[PDB]
């Protein structure tokens, strides 16, 4: 599920170098790309999709997220990328309706 | 708003007479985490969700920004950004509240 996202990150952004003025608009579109990438999944759920992109500049980092939800319904899957000066990261949430 | 005016005195409440550390950070920044979220989890929760990210710095006075592009169900789903800075942490919060 989240391969095929993984395949399409690194087709859109591989090897690729920063650019601050456009970086909020790739990640527009790969929000987009991405809702394209659930919008093939179409699973009758709340999707929540969000990405993060950040210059390689030596300031260690970690990162996840949490919630309180029904355990059972309710779900995270995540995408990391990197390159040279990027890092990109991108999450999808399941909440059930 | 009152709810984020609280998260970020909570930002405070952790980071007052702090420093941003590498070593401390990874418990610095779980408790960080956990205590935004035992914040959004106190009263004021009415069968609400709060989905969180945190992003902690180090001064260096480059050009940096944040933005997020989502789709959410749009009546149910609200957001908010908090950003702050001391004499070596930046901190910002990015706070997404939601129906469970």
């Amino acid at each position: 599920v989240d391969t095929m996202v993984r395949e399409s990150i690194v087709a859109a952004i591989g090897d690729n170098q920063f650019a601050h003025n456009k970086i909020d608009s790739w990640s527009n579109n790969i929000v987009e790309g991405c809702l394209k990438r659930l919008a093939a999944m179409n699973k009758p759920f709340k999707y929540i999709v969000t990405t993060n992109l950040t210059q390689k500049a030596g300031a260690g980092l970690h990162a996840a997220s949490c919630a309180r939800w029904n355990e059972k319904t309710d779900g995270k899957l995540t995408v990391q990328w990197e390159n040279n000066t990027m890092i990109v990261l991108v999450s999808v949430y399941w909440l059930a309706v | 708003h009152k709810v984020q005016a609280v998260l970020k005195q909570v930002l405070k409440e952790r980071i007052e007479k702090q420093k941003y550390d590498p070593v401390k950070g990874a418990q610095i920044s779980k408790q960080l985490a956990d205590d935004l979220r035992e914040k959004v989890k106190a009263l004021g929760y009415d069968r609400y969700k709060l989905v969180i990210q945190v992003t902690v710095g180090q001064k260096q006075g480059q050009a940096m920004r944040i933005i997020s592009r989502c789709l959410w169900d749009q009546t149910n789903d609200n957001f908010a950004s908090e950003y702050y800075e001391n004499e070596s942490m930046y901190c910002v919060c990015q706070v997404y509240g939601l129906y469970y």
